[PDB]
RNA sequence: UAGACUAGCGUUGGAGCACAUUGUUUCAUUCGAUAGUCCACGCUCAAUCUUACCAUAC
RNA sequence: GGAAGCUGGAAGACGGAAUCGUUAUUAAGCGCCAGGUAGUCCUGGACACUGAAUCC
RNA sequence: UUUUUUUUUUUUUUU
RNA sequence: UUCACCUAGCCAACACGAUCCGGUUGUUUGGGAACAAUUCCCUUCUAGAAGGGUAAUCUAUGUGCUAC
RNA sequence: CGUAGCUGUAGAUGAAUGCUAAUUAUAGAGUAU
RNA sequence: UAUUGUGUUAGCAUGGUUUCGAGAACA
RNA sequence: UUUUUUUUUUUUUUUUU
């Protein structure tokens, strides 16, 4: 029929939530080594309720064209099927893809 | 013992992706996907335009240089064409300014570069009869 | 290292680095 | 056959000393500062006086005193499972060496300063 | 002082991703020499670096008990260029980039 | 067939009158700005009365019992406003420059190298391309037996090698080639202050 | 003379709303509505875009 | 901090518009002098004051 | 084909040859040179060092 | 290699040549950071020239060891951005749970003091 | 020494390079450098001194903080605008607790070296009973659906 | 799928007094609306304490070793009153709480003798507010310099690489 | 002329994941049925997020 | 959740019957890590050494 | 090597 | 890259898409089972002592028993 | 690197490794016997 | 540098891509 | 290696004043 344009994918609530979380860390990113700094120094273990929702650890591997947030690599960033789609296109070749080896 | 055939085995199951000469590809293709839609559609759009208006197409152009510069550079008689209009598109490829003196872009000093007209090689080469997704504007339909 | 070829893995290895682990059991 | 530091003979957890000729793993060096403390505290000038109780000989062979030195002592050795290939432990003496020599603790052997080194 | 120094050494180093694209190169650099001022052109010495390779795993169509796999080889190449006593070098460095 | 049947608005009664009056409570969304310095405080001395007044656990007493260890051997700051120097600056102050090229500021053989990337216009920076180090040889380098035996026991065994007898310094603590560069020349030269004394 | 930009996608969902517009039939008057606003003028022609 | 930033697909709603209008002025102003002369005018007008 | 090949045919020109070996200096070539010996005395453009 | 015979006799390079101790360097820093920070400087001016939690009325507020009680407690509280201003009148024991907050609440109570009163005599004191 | 008031050093000046700078081509055009940027641009090096101008009073407070801008400013992976803001706020938090001195007492004397028998306090507190089921408790004062009274 | 946090599963801070959070027979809440936080409604109260006098030899040598000491022990009470509820007295006494709007979370309850003493306390607990505002004008010109910041070098910054000099 | 035979060798227990009978206001919607798109299914990893479910309310 | 010290009288020497298949650096044993973007498996992917027999 | 050593072996490299 | 060639031997929960249906279609705070006889003793308190219970069935995988 | 070769013990009728008052490590939080 | 609803009935017997199970490729 | 811009409770989120 006609294969997806992989340039621009689709909507989806839970992809888009994954990425706020990613700002919201950054810019607290400097008040999570201040909290650990303060306990250290006293010699005083206790939690640290505020990094439940800004933590680095919220935020997992989800797929671009896509939306599943399971079966992402960190080399490619895609799917079973966002690879298959993407090496069958003819987009891969430039940059060091021979098919031939196993 | 096979020394060539097995070249490359070390750094394929024995190194880590932050350890290795290994460079990524990902954040290139990024940028360079996007923009192959951008100049498609965007592409016989800006060409139709100009063409729209074939005579009166040179006074807009001649006018606005005299504002500009004001005295016009490259006046020329009625008997001497002015210029020829070729079909440009800006550049969305956020590329940085290198100092390498052999590069094609990086001596760029406008956000504009030419689009052929006609090409003879098209660069996504697809491996058998699948189509380029986002190529179909009408929609489908069925024998029903 | 739940059985006991990678569990006992972790002793072995802490032998040769200059420590004695009792081995025995597991 | 089944030697201890394997066939380059590895050491690890072993200190020298500059001064006379003795040696002694990571795990007796905290039994030594323990109970030299009175040494120690003096060389400076409750609170700070908090580890007396641990000074006594025979509480740290009771099974309170068996904790203790349990809990300081937190086998570097061990490691996460990821850490393997090039991701090896180290030698750990680096820092304990430090810390022997600037508490300015005395050698069973002779009675001296800061004399304690790497190896 | 630094009117006191000199390029001892320039070792140059390539990294391609297709075969065709290193042979470019070789090619090209050679074209460059055998028309400097001096009699003898500066010639570098050659050093493969081997190649380096990587292929990803992956289960293969879903819903399936993994039976079947693809792997994706991503090949690459490299190469190595050593220079002695680089008298000139805008004759050096601008053949290597070019 | 299924996940279909609506329900009726059963919120209706006059009791409710609080609702739909005020904003919701914080949104993940508005988490975007950072934590004011006023409001960091507060958590710290609401934390630690709660856990004084009988909170505690198995896991937070040995805790305690390691800080008191580093107490003893003396690495704590803690003490039986201020204008100070910092150390990179304390450097700047005391160097003694050159006064144009044709003056020899080292009296010495050394090498200098650097890695320069270059090739196609990248859209990301390529990382681990600002690297910058000094070699020289100590049997060259003319120095009684005293000052010779300091020079390799400041920086050690790991920056000498026994074969060759040859000595790499090496400094890379900033991202920008130009910064690292003038880094590494500023304590090259102190270093030699001292190993003559 | 003004051509925005529109995603690919969205250009071809265009024509599958009006193409079935004043040709078939369309039930609900909530679709007609809503379909109504958004592929009824062109994007360039639009008063505003997001 | 900008090593988690680097995910997904970029903004589409920020491309560069096709106007005609601003497809003339850079034409216009793409054929301008370069008058600078930054240095050299440093150095004229020099030689006489101190012959 | 002959669309392919149009890089090889300007390589064999002999004319572009004459040129590959004049260029710019690239200016990562001397200015991290200058920095070691700590001088802010230099300027590696030449129009604004006159 | 430096000629000392050429800034002996002149005033301009030994000034160069002098490098000034970091002593008198650290002293004009002082004068020029007060000068740039004029507004800064003090962060906890709460110290006990009014001694925290409360100064006014303390001892015996809201501790249930006997009947009825003996005064009020009124105090400050810092706001979470640590710019605003606004009074306190709860206060259980330390913690403070329950936080009146200024008297727009307090204010309420009055008004529906009388309201409450004259509804639990007949709510559950009879039964 | 006199090329700035604000900071009187012998050093600070460096020179500025030649490199080009800036995008090609995209949104971002007419960016050049940043105002912070600019300042790096005509130095030889960052650094950590302008951060030191107030320390907290306390001695003990004033060494923790002090120690960490010699290990700051020699480290990499820090950008220049994350280690101000870093120390910025790490004098005002101090500031706002108990003086040292008074800590340590309180936390020596709530926290023996040998444990006892019941300083746990925590006891019957089950995983299956309270918050696992049983359908009991709603904290909720306006309920229509009284789940607990209907069973 | 285990829970998040354990610290739900055990009791907190004691109340004093104990009232039936889930309601029976209450009545309907009026006003406090604009503010949208500490709601006021009235329940029943029902107080509570416990006497060590009346308990064994046996049982009250152990007690009085656990609460009367330098440090709590097993929360400084027995179990559950298996045998001890002869000696616990309560008296119901009428009461009053406040709750959160949107969280619905109980803060804390009053007795009904406390909440008369509080009317006849008007007169002097009206006149306390008046010592507050005097000391707000003296706290806002020192509240307002707490926020350290790092001293700014660029002053308009000059391009002071060797020449400008002579422009200074 | 495969399986059938000739060597080696893993099992009727105790343990990890998963399907199912019995609990559940929620215990994840499901594939395939007997030589298998059935048990780590699109669980290449579930201690919060991943989570679609229930309760509560804006 | 992973590992470790101490302590140790958890249920097993049943069956030479029977069902799953190996085209020899096959089979049988033993040892190591690469990815899964903090830890987190006895499965899957991937490398190396000893390496017998039969009528297939 | 008759003043010499005092010993098991791996999965990329002396281009 | 047997992009091939028949299918009474596939998912609507990766995504596009014919037709029906439209849950303020999202979000704040929580939960998402397999393991009860309480700190049991008139012998004791600032150096260690006495009690802990669901026995219901399958599949696929690590680990054990061998000589009178 | 593991079973090494070599070489001491009991030429095991008794080597099964799960149960747990209790600590090691990651993490903001994995707690109670 | 986020931005055009629905992770819902309905796929073996009308489906585009992919694929498991059986069969075939010679003159 | 160089030490300071201003400042009132036992009641430092545990005591019948």
């Amino acid at each position: 029929l006609n294969p997806p344009p992989i340039a621009f994918p689709s909507f989806n609530r839970r992809c888009q939530k994954d990425w706020l979380a990613r700002r919201a860390f950054a810019e607290n990113e400097v008040n999570g080594r201040i909290y650990k700094n303060v306990y250290q120094n006293l010699g005083f273990k206790g939690p640290i309720p505020i990094l439940n929702k800004v933590g680095q650890y919220r935020i997992r591997m989800r797929c671009i064209s896509g939306g599943y947030s399971r079966g992402i690599f960190r080399f490619t960033r895609m799917a079973r099927m966002g690879m298959l789609q993407l090496a069958r296109e003819g987009w891969l070749k430039k940059y060091g893809y021979r098919p031939g080896l196993f | 013992a096979f020394r060539y055939r097995r070249e490359g085995q070390f750094t394929k199951f024995r190194v880590h992706f932050d350890r290795s000469g290994f460079r990524p590809y990902i954040d290139e293709l990024k940028w360079e996907i996007m923009d192959w839609h951008y100049k498609r559609a965007m592409g016989p759009q800006m060409k139709k335009t100009l063409m729209s208006y074939q005579e009166g197409s040179e006074k807009l152009q001649y006018m606005h240089d005299l504002i500009a510069l004001g005295t016009a550079k490259a006046k020329f008689p009625h008997a001497t064409k002015r210029f020829f209009f070729v079909p440009a598109l800006p550049v969305t490829i956020p590329y940085r300014r290198s100092s390498n003196p052999f590069c094609l872009l990086s001596a760029n000093k406008t956000g504009w570069l030419q689009w052929s007209p006609k090409q003879r090689v098209p660069f996504p080469q697809p491996l058998g009869k699948r189509k380029v997704g986002g190529t179909d504007p009408q929609p489908p339909v069925f024998p029903k | 290292c739940m059985n006991k070829k990678n569990r006992l893995a972790l002793r072995k290895r802490r032998r040769r680095m200059g420590e004695r682990v009792s081995l025995r059991y597991r | 056959a089944r030697r201890v530091g394997g066939i380059g003979r590895r050491c690890f957890l072993t200190l020298h000393c500059s001064a006379c000729s003795f040696f002694f793993q990571t795990s007796d060096a905290i039994k030594l500062i323990l109970t030299q403390q009175h040494h120690i505290l003096r060389k400076k000038g409750a609170s700070k006086f908090s580890l007396l109780p641990l000074a006594d000989a025979s509480l740290l062979l009771k099974r309170r005193g068996a904790l203790v030195l349990r809990s300081l002592h937190g086998d570097p050795l061990v490691g996460s499972r990821r850490q393997r290939g090039e991701f090896a432990p180290q030698a750990p003496t680096a820092e304990m060496a430090k810390m022997l020599n600037k508490s300015c603790v005395p050698c069973p052997r002779c009675k001296r300063e800061g004399r304690w080194e790497e190896g | 002082a630094l009117s006191a120094y000199s390029l001892r050494s320039l070792i140059v180093t390539y990294n391609s991703r297709n075969r065709s694209s290193m042979n470019a190169t070789i090619e090209n650099l050679k074209n460059a020499l055998r028309w400097t001022s001096p009699s003898e052109s500066s010639s570098p010495s050659s050093a493969p670096s081997s190649a380096p390779s990587s292929a990803p795993s992956s289960s293969w169509s879903p819903f399936k008990y993994k039976y079947a796999l693809r792997h994706y080889v991503f090949e690459d190449h490299r190469y190595a260029f050593a220079f002695y006593d680089v008298n000139s070098v805008q004759e050096v460095v601008s053949a290597a980039l070019g | 067939k299924k996940k279909r049947g609506k329900k009726e608005k059963v919120i209706l009664n006059a009791e409710q009158v609080a609702t739909k009056t005020r904003l919701p409570p914080i949104r993940l969304e508005d988490r975007i700005t950072p934590e004011p310095p006023a409001t960091v405080a507060r958590n710290i001395r609401s934390q630690i009365s709660r856990a004084v007044a009988g909170w505690k656990t198995k896991r937070m007493f040995t805790y305690r019992n390691k800080y008191r260890l580093r107490r003893l051997v003396g690495m704590t700051h803690d003490i039986d406003g201020r204008t100070f120097v910092t150390p990179l600056t304390k450097l700047q102050h005391q160097a003694a420059l050159p006064r144009s090229p044709l003056h020899a500021r080292f009296d010495f053989p050394h090498t200098v190298h650097y890695d320069v990337f270059w090739g196609p216009p990248q859209v990301e920076e390529e990382p681990n391309k600002s690297g910058c180090w000094v070699s020289f040889r100590v049997a060259d380098l003319k120095l009684s037996d005293s000052q010779e035996q300091r020079l390799l026991d400041i920086l050690g065994p790991e920056r000498y090698d026994e074969q060759t007898g040859v000595v790499c310094l090496e400094a890379d603590v900033f991202p920008q080639l130009n910064h690292n560069a003038a880094y590494l020349g500023d304590i090259l030269q102190q270093l030699m202050r001292e190993v003559k004394k | 003379a003004k051509h925005r930009f529109f995603d690919p996608l969205f250009r071809r969902r265009r024509l599958s709303f009006l193409d079935r517009f004043a040709r078939e039939r369309i039930k609900g008057e909530k679709a007609r509505q809503l379909g109504a606003q958004l592929y009824v003028k062109h994007p360039d022609q639009k008063p505003v875009w997001p | 901090g900008r090593q988690m930033m680097k995910w997904y697909w970029p903004s589409k709603y920020m491309l560069q518009d096709v106007q005609m209008a601003q497809y003339f002025q850079m034409q216009a102003m793409r054929f301008a002098p370069r008058p600078a002369h930054v240095s050299l005018t440093t150095l004229s007008a020099t030689m006489e004051q101190c012959w | 084909l002959d669309e392919t090949l149009t890089d090889t045919l300007l390589d064999r020109r002999a004319d572009l040859q004459r040129l590959r070996s004049k260029a710019r200096l690239p200016p990562e070539v001397l200015e991290p040179l200058a920095a070691f010996v700590g001088i802010t005395r230099f300027s590696f453009d030449r129009r604004a060092r006159l | 290699e430096e000629d000392d015979s050429v800034y002996r006799q002149f005033a301009c390079m030994r000034r160069v040549r002098e490098e000034p101790r970091l002593r008198t360097a650290l002293e004009s820093f002082k004068v020029a950071s007060k000068n740039a920070t004029k507004t800064r400087g003090r962060a906890w001016s709460v110290y006990e020239g009014w001694p925290p939690r409360s100064r006014v009325r303390v001892g015996d507020e809201y501790s249930k060891v006997g009947p009825l009680q003996r005064r009020a407690f009124v105090f400050n509280r810092v706001d979470g951005t640590g710019r605003r201003r606004e009074p306190t009148l709860a206060f259980c024991c330390g913690n403070k749970p329950v936080l009146l907050l200024s008297e727009a609440e307090f204010e309420a109570l009055v008004k529906k003091l009388p309201w409450i009163k004259h509804e639990m005599a007949e709510f559950k004191k009879l039964l | 020494d006199a090329l700035h008031p604000h900071h009187p050093f012998r050093n600070h000046f460096g020179f500025e390079s030649s490199v080009p700078y800036g995008v090609v081509g995209s949104i971002s055009m007419g960016k050049g450098r940043k105002k912070i940027e600019k300042e790096l641009a005509r130095l030889r090096y960052p650094t950590l001194q302008r951060v030191a101008h107030s320390l907290p009073k306390d001695l003990k407070y004033r060494e923790s903080v002090a120690h960490a801008i010699r290990v700051l400013e020699r480290s990499r992976g820090w950008d220049f605008e994350s280690k101000v803001k870093a120390v910025n706020a790490l004098v005002e938090v101090w500031n706002r607790l108990a003086p040292g001195r008074t800590y340590e007492k309180i936390l020596n004397h709530a926290f023996p070296v040998f444990r006892g028998r019941g300083m746990v306090k925590k006891t019957r507190s089950r995983a299956a009973v309270f918050n696992k089921g049983l359908k009991y408790i709603r904290s909720l004062t306006t309920q229509k659906p009284l789940h607990a009274r209907l069973q | 799928t285990r829970g998040f946090r354990w610290d739900l599963c055990q009791r907190g801070r004691r109340r004093w007094v104990h009232i039936n959070y889930p309601p029976r027979n209450r009545s309907t809440v009026q006003m406090l609306d604009e503010s949208h936080e500490k709601l006021v409604f009235v329940c029943n109260g029902y107080i509570d304490r416990l006497d060590p006098r009346l308990l064994p030899e046996r049982l009250r040598k152990r007690l009085e070793r656990n609460r009367k000491a330098a440090l709590t022990r097993f929360d400084g009470k027995l179990p559950w009153g298996q045998a001890v509820e002869s000696a616990i007295k309560r008296i119901h006494t009428p009461c009053l709480a406040f709750a959160q709007a949107h969280s619905h979370h109980l803060l804390e309850a009053f007795s009904m003798a406390e909440v008369l003493e509080i009317e006849k306390l008007i007169p002097e607990i009206r006149e306390a507010f008046k010592a507050s505002k005097a000391k707000l004008a003296e706290q806002e010109a020192q509240d307002k310099f707490t926020r350290h910041v790092s001293v700014d070098l660029v002053d308009l910054k000059e391009d002071p690489v060797s020449f400008p000099f002579t422009l200074k």
